[PDB]
């Protein structure tokens, strides 16, 4: 048997701003923007799958 | 190695009469065990 487990790490971190300061991708919003403003899961779960 | 290896002989006279008989029953026997059993392992572990 042989087991190997190799890690290499070439960006030691990335921080993302909070939410606030964060711009979102155009399409994105451009969906955010549709959502039909009601509890239509069939929407949402679209979104959530994309 | 095993031996029973018997030999008897007789006469008898009166008229005459004789018998004579040779038996030799072995056994050899022989066994060899050989064997091996080799193992090992290696953990390398690097940071």
């Amino acid at each position: 048997q042989l087991l190997v487990v190799e890690n290499t790490v070439e960006v030691a971190q990335f921080i993302n701003n909070n939410p606030e300061f964060l711009q979102l991708a155009e399409p994105f919003w451009k969906e955010l923007s549709h959502l039909p403003s009601l509890y239509d899961y069939s929407a949402y779960r679209r979104l959530i799958d994309q | 190695e095993a031996k029973h290896c018997v030999r008897i002989e007789t006469k008898k006279r009166v008229a005459k009469k004789t018998k004579v008989e040779h038996r030799c029953t072995t056994n050899k026997l022989s066994e060899k065990h050989e064997g091996s059993f080799i193992q090992g392992a290696e953990k390398s572990i690097s940071l």
